[PDB]
């Protein structure tokens, strides 16, 4: 049991303790750590694979699921309006929220033991991991169901199938467009979306859609974005007393305080009015991630920057420059070259007093250590990873919501006019949003309208 | 596959019809650099005590993070052009493309 012992036999690959660490004092501890499932066990001819037990696509698989019987257990089959299933035992505010898991290991029963509230259950299981999550999960549970409301009313003679099926299909396109038009850009920045992501032409069928191994370590930049509060906020977008900053290490599988403390509201809020963390050469990962990841529900306070690294190992990645070369970038050998690269001497000297060469930098590491790109959220290498990966995803899939006879003229141009604070406007109380772009705009009341300005989506155009 | 279909699929197969597994749940990774492990097969750079990685001693990964991503709270900048929405959405859209199974 790699949670519970120090023992490097399969399946763990426990991080060993360095001297003089400045949490774990007594270096035959260590940080736990199972290995990632190989895709052929126990093999002496393949080079180790890992395995993606989800779909590539931006097919919102994380509201519906990858697998056929969770697929089935995540709807509502008592009645024929192709509804997905809600909680039996709680509303937020008479508001649907995700029905609980059965989970042998529950660990949010463990967050909080008195309020005995356990996991919930979505398309993907990390749902409950952060109550901000939970909230994203909850909010597109309900848009699906608004959605087969409206699609009902629209085509009544439409049976529970249908009804699911053309309300998931929504769904999925309104994560494609929130994704490529809002989300992507302020990642890459506009010198990376020109190169990487140019105007789709449509639907290429030999473009391969499969996740790369890299990917699932370059696209964790994000945790360098991470604020080591969870803020929640009432209808006047002020601090939800008695508690409006939650360390971090109290929110982590805390399922209870959605369920007790409120619901998605406040969190909803706490999102939109609060910025994000900026990665900086100094200040790359706070110490609520760093020194007490899963604090209540762990042995010991993981160290997520120190697992990313670890992970990248346990999947064979190569290196910082092999990764470079792929990317057509160059590849800095001495401490002055790195310095040049990340335009910081005194950042190349410390990766260089690590690591020894650049060869051997993690992927993670080298990829948050380069200066972010202009009006871009990371450095040139993961914005060729990231890029990459989005390109071959939009590329490579049949099911693409531009693509001819995915959606009809009128369907499209009608999608075109949604967005997340309109979704938040539809299936939330909350009656004041973030003007576009919600992932810019973060200070209220300045960055904020009442609901009223927006249009809601027209579905005419779905009517058969 | 169906010659011809309306919706995708819940594994994401048949989406590619040549090869219809491309995209779909419960399949490796596509490699866009081959692995280096520890014995180029399986082993993980820093499994054997006193195996080096390319001529150099490997790093404690949580070395690395107390010396290089170790900062002081106090001194957190706040992204004044990013909402913190900016981080959740990144989360929910990992969680829609991939999750790497480990043994319970
Ligand atoms: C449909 O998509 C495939 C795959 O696209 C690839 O991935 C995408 C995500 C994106 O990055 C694309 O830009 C990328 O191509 C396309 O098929 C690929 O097409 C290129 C160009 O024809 C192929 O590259 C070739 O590889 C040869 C290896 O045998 C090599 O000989 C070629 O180079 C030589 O010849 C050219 C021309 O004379 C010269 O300029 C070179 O300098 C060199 O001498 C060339 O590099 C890819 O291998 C193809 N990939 C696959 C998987 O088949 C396809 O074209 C695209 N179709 C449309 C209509 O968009
Ligand atoms: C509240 C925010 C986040 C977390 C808590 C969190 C935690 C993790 C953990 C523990 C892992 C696995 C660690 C390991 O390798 O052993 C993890 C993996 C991934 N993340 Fe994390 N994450 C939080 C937030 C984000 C954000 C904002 C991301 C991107 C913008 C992000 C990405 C990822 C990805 C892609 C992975 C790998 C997932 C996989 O299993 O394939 N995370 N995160
Ligand atoms: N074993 C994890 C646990 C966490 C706390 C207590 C007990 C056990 C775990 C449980 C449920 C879902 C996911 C994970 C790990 N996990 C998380 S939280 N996020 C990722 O992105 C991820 N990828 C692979 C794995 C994983
Ligand atoms: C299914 O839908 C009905 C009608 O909206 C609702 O009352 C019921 O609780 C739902 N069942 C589940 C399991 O979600
Ligand atoms: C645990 O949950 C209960 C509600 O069931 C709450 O009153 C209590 O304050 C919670 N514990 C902590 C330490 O917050
Ligand atoms: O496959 C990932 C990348 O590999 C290399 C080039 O062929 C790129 O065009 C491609 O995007
Ligand atoms: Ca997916
Ligand atoms: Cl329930
Ligand atoms: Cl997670
Ligand atoms: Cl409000
Ligand atoms: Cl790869």
């Amino acid at each position: 049991n790699c949670e519970t012992s120090c023992v490097q036999q399969p399946p763990c690959f426990p991080l060993k303790i360095p001297p003089n660490d400045p949490r774990i004092k007594n270096q035959a501890d260590c940080i736990p750590f199972f290995r990632s499932c190989p895709a052929c066990p126990g093999s002496n001819i393949t080079i180790r694979n890992q395995i993606n037990a989800l779909t590539s696509f931006v097919d919102a698989s994380m509201v519906y699921g990858s697998e056929e019987p969770l697929a089935r257990n995540l709807r509502n089959m008592s009645n024929q309006l192709g509804l997905l299933a809600v909680n039996q035992r709680f509303q937020d505010n008479g508001r649907a929220l995700l029905p609980f898991d059965n989970l042998h290991d529950d660990p949010c029963l463990l967050t909080n033991r008195s309020a005995r509230i356990p996991c919930f259950l979505a398309g993907d299981t990390r749902s409950s991991e952060m109550p901000e999550l939970t909230s994203m999960h909850t909010l597109l549970l309900r848009e699906h169901n608004r959605l087969a409301t409206e699609l009902k009313s629209l085509n009544p003679r439409w049976d529970g199938e249908r009804l699911y099926q053309e309300a998931r299909k929504i769904v999925g396109a309104m994560v494609q467009i929130i994704t490529y038009r809002d989300y992507l850009p302020l990642v890459l920045g506009p010198t990376a979306m020109r190169k990487y992501l140019p105007t789709y032409r449509s639907y290429n069928d030999s473009v391969d859609p499969r996740i790369a191994n890299v990917f699932t370590n370059a696209f964790r930049y994000g945790h360098t974005l991470i604020q080591p509060f969870m803020f929640r906020l009432d209808n006047r977008y002020q601090p939800m007393e008695p508690n409006p900053r939650v360390p971090l290490s109290r929110v982590f599988f805390a399922s209870w305080r959605v369920v007790l403390e409120g619901g998605i509201d406040p969190i909803l809020r706490g999102l939109m009015a609060t910025p994000a963390k900026l990665n900086r050469q100094n200040q790359i990962a706070v110490d609520e991630i760093r020194e007490r990841l899963f604090e209540q529900v762990m042995r010991i306070g993981l160290d997520l920057p120190a697992l990313n690294m670890q992970r990248s190992r346990d999947h064979g990645l190569p290196g910082y420059n092999a990764w470079r070369r792929f990317c057509g970038l160059p590849q800095p050998e001495t401490v002055g070259q790195l310095g040049t690269v990340l335009r910081n001497l005194k950042l190349a000297r410390k990766l260089m007093e690590q690591y020894g060469t650049p060869n051997n930098i993690d992927i993670w590491m080298g990829g948050v250590s380069e200066p972010l790109k202009r009006k871009g959220r990371v450095g040139p290498l993961l914005a060729c990873i990231i890029g990459t990966q989005f390109r071959k995803l939009r590329d490579g899939d049949r099911f693409w919501w531009e693509n001819e006879g995915v959606f009809s003229m009128q369907q499209r141009q009608a999608l075109a006019q949604i967005s997340l604070p309109r979704i938040i406007c539809d299936n939330t109380g909350i009656t004041t949003v973030s003007k576009n772009n919600i992932f810019m705009s973060n200070s209220y009341p300045r960055d904020f309208v009442n609901c009223s300005t927006l249009p809601a989506l027209n579905l005419a155009s779905w009517r058969e | 596959c169906p010659e011809q279909d309306k919706y995708r699929t819940i594994t994401g197969m048949c989406n590619n019809r040549r090869s219809p597994t491309l995209g779909a749940s419960n399949r490796a990774f596509v490699r866009w650099l081959p692995a280096e492990y520890e014995d180029g097969f399986s082993l993980p750079y820093g499994w054997t005590p006193g195996v080096k990685r390319n001529g150099f001693p490997v790093a404690l990964a949580r070395a690395v993070s107390n010396e290089i991503v170790r900062f002081p709270t106090d001194q957190l900048t706040p992204d004044q052009e990013r909402s913190l929405m900016f981080m959740q959405w990144g989360q929910l859209l990992d969680h829609d493309l991939d999750f790497t199974p480990e043994p319970a």
